[PDB]
């Protein structure tokens, strides 16, 4: 087939920046190249065809160049919603139709400390015989953050799971959830439940807690 | 212009599953139709294409003799019959529109169907409130113990989108998925405004509305 190689694999850039990504074909494809943009959680969107012709409705800050085997996509004024993955695609030959491996785009922004919230398990869940304690870290940057659980001042291990959102398409922040799961019997065996948070935007670790009942 | 997909869900390895895509808002019989798939966190992979009249079909080698693409230009539908499925077939599957100019490109995409190759049984979720308590407050819904992916969560029937974060599901040690959806709201709005999470898990046909109170 015709192998499509994209570069870089991923990048971080600021709002308003001029950014260029590269696509390379294993053999000459003239100008038979498409570019797609896939936002987090969304379907791919055709940005341009014939290497340089913008689809109708596509923002003017996108432009494509190149012919033969070497192509570029340039964003002249990076916007928060431009995050996600960009794919090139050749249509000089089919089958098979081939995509590049994709280039991931992240927004670099100012440091933002997380807002921290803790949620005790619902009475409804306790009826089932399981207790889920949830710690929420909201709208922070950068993505790196640590969450630790403490039950009656005892450090917890192996009984929690974390989930992190993709970067937000508006404010370029991340949100994080940590869920502590215990049996009902274990939950009622202890009084104070706390989650401790460390992050670049925090001078000291932030702790949120509650007492069962 | 719209492409609507259906037929996702669980399928045991070696077994069969059929995906379907319905078109509306354009002359469907004038366009070729692709299927493209995407593994979790991975890139786009072309699967198959069928010509406008259905006379020509092509397949990725990994699915050759395994998948079959077909269309009906009177019912405006394209179908992907998937046989003897493998763990590598677990992915989001898109159907996409195309037209001869050379295939122009895929300018219209379906929302995708999630196919999970597993011997695990389909289970609907339970939804628990994440109650707000003690200028900005946070509340949410815990969507626990379902299979397979995905579930969708909205708030107040979609009227509440600002400040909403629906986290990607995590696979629990039990083999079941769980996620949370949270919203930040003004604290003065508590006990004054109604917050309801709307949870949908199509594989188990489970539809739940949960009012979240302080």
């Amino acid at each position: 087939d015709i192998q499509m190689t994209q570069s870089p694999s991923s990048l971080s850039a600021s709002v308003g920046d001029r950014v260029t990504i590269t696509c390379q074909a294993s053999q000459d494809i003239k100008k038979y190249l498409n570019w797609y943009h896939q936002k987090p959680g969304k379907v791919p969107e055709l940005l341009m065809h014939d290497a340089s012709n913008l689809e109708t409705g596509v923002p003017s800050r996108f432009s494509g160049r190149g012919s033969g085997t070497d192509f570029t996509l340039t964003i002249s004024s990076l916007q928060p919603e431009d995050i996600g993955t960009y794919y090139c695609q050749q249509y000089d030959n089919l089958p098979p139709l081939t995509f590049g491996g994709g280039t991931k785009v992240e927004i670099k922004r100012t440091v933002a400390a997380p807002s921290v919230f803790i949620f005790p398990p619902s009475d409804e869940q306790l009826k089932s015989g399981t207790a889920s304690v949830v710690c929420l870290l909201n709208n922070f940057y950068p993505r790196e953050a640590k969450v630790q659980w403490k039950v009656d001042n005892a450090l917890q291990s192996g009984n929690s799971q974390e989930s992190v959102t993709e970067q937000d398409s508006k404010d370029s922040t991340y949100s994080l959830s940590s869920t502590l799961t215990l049996s009902k019997a274990d939950y009622e065996k202890h009084k104070v439940y706390a989650c401790e948070v460390t992050h670049q935007g925090l001078s000291s670790p932030v702790t949120k807690s509650f007492n069962r009942g | 212009v719209q492409l609507v997909e259906s037929g996702g869900g669980v399928v045991q390895p070696g077994r069969s599953l059929r995906l379907s895509c319905a078109a509306s808002g354009f002359s469907f019989s004038h366009y070729a139709m692709h299927w493209v798939r995407q593994a979790p966190g991975k890139g786009l992979e072309w699967v198959a294409v069928i010509s406008y009249d259905g006379e020509n079909t092509y397949y990725a080698d990994s699915v050759k003799g395994r998948f079959s693409i077909s269309r009906d230009n009177s019912k405006n539908t394209v179908s992907l019959q998937m046989n003897s499925l493998r763990p590598e077939d677990t992915a989001l599957y898109y159907c996409a529109r195309d037209r001869i100019v050379y295939y122009y490109g895929m300018d219209v995409w379906g929302q995708g169907a999630t196919v999970t190759v597993s011997s695990a049984s389909t289970k609907g979720p339970s939804v628990f409130p994440l109650a707000p308590s003690s200028g900005t407050a946070a509340l949410g819904c815990l969507v626990k113990d379902y299979f397979p992916e995905p579930v969708t969560v909205s708030w107040n029937s979609g009227a509440l989108t600002s400040g909403v974060h629906t986290f990607p599901a995590v696979l629990q040690s039990s083999g079941l998925y769980s996620l949370s959806s949270v919203v930040t709201v003004p604290s003065s709005s508590l006990g004054t405004q109604t917050y309801i999470c709307n949870v949908n898990h199509k594989p188990s046909n489970t539809k739940v509305d949960k009012k979240v109170e302080p």
